[PDB]
């Protein structure tokens, strides 16, 4: 019922809002309503536009609780694996802390079932081994 | 006795005045728990410096014996301490009661308010808050226009006194975003926001959500009052700001006024904020009675004048912004629908849409 269309309409209109303020891009997808748990991708892409200590708190709430009630999109484990990354090592970067204080700003019982889904992901034995040390240490009760 | 306001009748500074208001005030006090007109307009007359035969002379004029007079009253209103009987005296003070100096009276409360914001009187100023909201839309717009051209077009600092006074008190705000947006009507070119107030608004959108948040819960609301007894949502004034962005080079050479589109969008933006915080105070929890928020069957009037105010050039010269413009008609649509603030169902703005500009936003609000 023409529904990947008014997506795309939105992504036009967002990539537009880019040059102009902020505040005008955010207030157009805010009020959309009508695919926004499966748009919730373009919303989390919007999320990551600001970088903001506040925008990325917010991102960091929103995105997460969207995953947790979407776990099929791929972008959600990108990020999870950005993250654990982030966390393991390259602190040099504001949005990996962000990214790691997301993280960490979740329950320790969502926090390791996320580490569980990326160890289960991480084929490799290093990767795998590693995440779940991380998981451990941060969380001792896992 | 007539000998206490024929002592009172002598001079424009004189304390005999605020030592009567003093006594009436104690009275009211006093017989508030087992609870006159003519005290109140007699002592508004001589505050107004009309004396008390209704074809005599100025009670004598103003000079500085009025200044003194006014901030003796301001120093009383500030130490007061009582909100009921600052109340009353605001209201009775900013009444229109026929006299000759009627709305020189009410243009001199109105300056008074001034005077005790610039004096952080707080608990005068929520008392001038309360009787604006016993007062008609009509003349506490008026003093509230002429307070913010006073002030507003003034040197720099008036704005951030408004802004820090807003900051303190929520009511306070509320109030002259309601103002505001009704004197902002988008009517005629003076209906354009002037620079300092459009930037003291803009720069006071962090709490807006919050104040009128705050202005819905300092009392339950009661049926429709008279032209409107100061309501706390004025969305559509800001809604209809965000539209006359193009109006501003449209009401006027043509192009006088036409940056102005970014800031008014910028404030336009909050709504969001402001439409999460509605539903949250009333679908999520049990204030979802009545017909959601302040509605009032205003929408119909505003698609009415934003198809009749859009009239100049639409076309070609402000197709963009009129398509902007219907963007965020419908936005604020989806917003009122999702928040339900609009509790009628569909038809009651969609056919108001067949006589405004055809865009795909019209199609958007229609899906």
């Amino acid at each position: 019922m023409s529904a990947q269309g008014d997506c795309e309409f939105l992504v036009q209109r967002a990539r537009e809002l880019v040059p102009q303020d902020l505040w005008a891009a955010k207030a157009w997808l805010i009020t959309a309503r009508s695919l926004y748990p499966a748009d919730f991708n373009i919303q989390y892409e919007m999320y990551t536009i600001e970088r903001n200590a506040e925008r990325t708190a917010t991102a960091g709430r929103l995105l997460y609780d969207m995953f947790v009630n979407f776990p099929d999109q791929p972008v959600v484990w990108r990020e999870i694996s950005i993250i654990t990354s982030a966390l393991r090592n390259d602190s040099q970067d504001k949005q990996t802390q962000f990214l790691r204080s997301l993280f960490e700003t979740l329950p320790g019982r969502v926090q390791c079932e996320m580490l569980l889904k990326v160890t289960e992901q991480c084929f490799n034995t290093l990767e795998r081994s590693e995440m779940l040390l991380l998981l451990l240490r941060r969380f001792p009760e896992t | 006795m007539s000998d206490i306001r024929h002592s009172l009748l002598r001079r424009d500074a004189l304390s005999a005045a605020k030592e009567v208001l003093y006594h009436l005030d104690i009275y009211f006090s006093s017989q508030l728990q087992s609870a006159d007109k003519g005290p109140v307009e007699l002592l508004e007359e001589f505050v107004f410096q009309v004396p008390k035969e209704r074809s005599a002379q100025p009670k004598r004029l103003n000079s500085l014996q009025e200044l003194q007079l006014l901030e003796i009253m301001c120093n009383y209103f500030q130490e007061q301490t009582k909100d009921s009987v600052r109340q009353i005296i605001f209201s009775s003070l900013f009444s229109p009661q026929g006299n000759k100096a009627d709305d020189s009276r009410m243009s001199l409360l109105g300056k008074l308010v001034s005077m005790a914001v610039a004096v952080c009187r707080i608990p005068v100023l929520e008392c001038a808050a309360s009787w604006l909201q016993r007062t008609p839309v009509v003349y506490c717009v008026r003093l509230a226009k002429a307070l913010v051209d006073d002030y507003c077009c003034l040197v720099p600092g008036s704005i951030q006194t408004l802004k820090q006074i807003f900051s303190a008190s929520p009511r306070f705000c509320c109030q002259f975003i309601t103002s505001v947006t009704a004197l902002y009507d988008l009517s005629s070119d003076d209906l354009i926001p002037p620079m300092d107030l459009l930037e003291m608004i803009v720069t006071w959108i962090f709490e807006d959500p919050r104040l009128i948040l705050i202005t819905f819960l300092n009392t339950p609301i009661a049926a429709n009052l008279p032209i409107g007894f100061l309501e706390l949502t004025p969305l559509v004034g800001l809604i209809r700001w965000c539209v006359k962005a193009p109006l501003a080079y449209k009401r006027k050479g043509v192009g006088m006024d036409r940056d102005s589109h970014l800031l008014y969008s910028k404030l336009h933006l909050s709504v969001l904020q402001v439409l999460m915080t509605l539903q949250l105070h009333l679908t999520e929890k049990n204030l979802y009675g009545r017909l959601g928020l302040i509605l009032f069957d205003h929408m119909v009037p505003l698609v009415e004048e934003i198809n009749r105010l859009a009239d100049e050039l639409n076309p070609l010269n402000a197709s963009q912004e009129i398509e902007l413009s219907l963007d965020r008609l419908a936005q604020a649509l989806q917003v009122a629908m999702a928040s339900g603030a609009l509790l009628c169902t569909r038809d009651d703005l969609r056919t108001l849409c067949s006589r405004l500009p055809h865009n795909n936003l019209l199609q958007l609000v229609i899906s």
